[PDB]
């Protein structure tokens, strides 16, 4: 479809002028926050899309090319070269076949290959209704997230300090504990003693009797 | 994965309110059981006392009783 270089930027522009004019109804909107560098040159295709570095899968040229939506959404098509091996190097033909939406592969119903042709005004609708189809949920995702963090760091607050406050209660009732058997031997040394002075006293008030009985040996 | 954080503060929560509760109570219990024995420690002291004065005056009128023969 495009060359490397030489055409790839223009077909963009064009691919994001089009999303554009016929996203119009939907407060979705195509484009790039990015203006060049910090020189300021005239001719300057401001608006568009973005390329990225080459990569190679198996063997083979990649070269991606982003189209950051509004929402917080992309489209990325993938080009690859047939006619030229090796680098990707410019002026050559490169080929679109895969069509990605949220990194999930959706060429398969996008672009399936029907009466060998195929237009663009239906991958462009397509694509626009998917991505106002998704929206939604690819929004309610973000919320959960936050709340999710919200939630785990109050409970986590909640349970250090709770766990501060557990800690003496080991150490109080090991104090109790050694209070209570102190407790315990000074009852049974008490009990023994009264017991013992019981039995004198029976034997000595058996001996009076029997001493009285003779009246002190006369 | 959040939703592990999820179980595990969940469960750190529940083991912590029991804890607490169970250690809340526990004071309140040995002061309860303390006091208890100290009670039965002065009652017998105060048995032994009065074995005691019994044997003291015992003693004495059987060393009154055997002098002089």
């Amino acid at each position: 479809i495009s060359s490397t270089r030489l055409q790839l930027h223009r077909t963009m522009q064009a691919f994001v002028r089009a999303l554009n004019q016929k996203l119009n109804g939907t407060g979705i909107s195509a484009g790039s926050d990015k203006t060049g560098d910090v020189a300021q040159s005239g001719a300057r295709a401001i608006g568009g899309a973005e390329i990225g570095r080459a990569r190679n899968v198996n063997g083979l040229p990649v070269l991606p090319a982003i189209i950051p939506l509004s929402d917080g959404q992309t489209i990325s098509i993938l080009f690859h070269s047939p006619t030229a091996e090796n680098r990707i190097t410019n002026s050559d033909t490169l080929v679109a076949f895969q069509f990605l939406l949220n990194k999930k592969d959706v060429t398969h119903t996008v672009a399936p290959m029907s009466g060998r042709d195929m237009t663009l005004a239906q991958v462009t609708m397509k694509l626009a209704n998917l991505a106002e189809k998704n929206s939604a949920k690819f929004q309610r995702a973000q919320k959960k997230k936050k709340a999710l963090v919200d939630e785990i760091t109050q409970l986590q607050a909640d349970s250090d300090q709770k766990e501060d406050a557990m800690s003496d209660l080991a150490d109080q009732v090991a104090a109790v504990e050694g209070q209570k058997a102190d407790l315990e031997q000074k009852i049974n040394a008490v009990a023994s003693e009264a017991d013992s002075l019981y039995e004198e006293n029976e034997r000595l008030q058996g001996e009076i009797d029997r001493l009285n009985r003779t009246g002190g040996r006369d | 994965s959040n939703f592990q954080r999820l179980q595990e503060a969940k469960q750190r929560n529940a083991q912590v309110v029991a804890a607490y509760k169970s250690a809340q109570n526990s004071v309140s219990f040995n002061q309860q059981q303390i006091t208890d024995l100290r009670a039965k420690l002065d009652k017998e002291t105060g048995r032994l006392n009065n074995e005691k004065a019994r044997n003291g005056e015992l003693k004495r009128r059987l060393k009154q009783l055997k002098a002089g023969n």
